[PDB]
C-alpha cells in the first residue's frame, strides 16, 4: 500500500550498495525523466544522502 | 530531400520532435537534435480502419539499448529479462518486443 498525495511517505536511504538495475524489474516505466543526472551514468556515481 | 511516411496513434503524435523521450521516440524512431525539415500529420481513421480491426501495424516496446538517430531496428530477437536464458522459448520473462 502507498500513502495519500498530501502526506507522502518520505524515506531516507542510509549507507548501502545501490544497484540501479533491480528497479528495471518493473516493465512499463510510463515516465523515467531524470533531471540532475543522466540515467545511463547512474551506476557509476556516489551520493551523500 | 528525404521523406519518411508511417502511421501512429494520436497520443504520441506530439512525440516526434527533437530532444524528446518516450516509447515511439526512443524504441521506434529518434530524430537528431539538430534536425531540419518539417512534419505533417492528418487523420485517417475513417478510411484506414476495420470493424474487427487492423493488426498489420506493430510497434516495438522493449529494447536493450537506446536507438541512435535514423537507425531502423527490424529484428525479431526475444527480450531477455529475469534470470532465465531463453533460447527461443518466448514465454515468461521473455516477451515479444512488438
Amino acid at each position: 500500500r502507498f500513502a495519500s498525495v498530501y502526506a507522502w511517505n518520505r524515506k531516507r536511504i542510509s549507507n548501502c550498495v545501490a544497484d540501479y538495475s533491480v528497479l528495471y524489474n518493473f516493465a512499463p516505466f510510463f515516465a523515467f525523466k531524470c533531471y540532475g543526472v543522466s540515467p545511463t551514468k547512474l551506476n557509476d556515481l556516489c551520493f551523500t544522502n | 530531400v528525404y521523406a519518411d511516411s508511417f502511421v501512429i496513434r494520436g497520443n504520441e503524435v506530439s512525440q516526434i520532435a527533437p530532444g524528446q523521450t518516450g516509447n515511439i521516440a526512443d524504441y521506434n524512431y529518434k530524430l537528431p537534435d539538430d534536425f531540419t525539415g518539417c512534419v505533417i500529420a492528418w487523420n485517417s481513421n475513417k478510411l484506414d480502419s476495420k470493424v474487427s480491426g487492423n493488426y498489420n501495424y506493430l510497434y516495438r516496446l522493449f529494447r536493450k539499448s537506446k536507438l541512435k538517430p535514423f537507425e531502423r531496428d527490424i529484428s525479431t530477437e526475444i527480450y531477455q529479462a529475469g534470470n532465465k536464458p531463453c533460447n527461443g522459448v518466448a514465454g515468461f520473462n521473455c516477451y515479444f518486443p512488438l
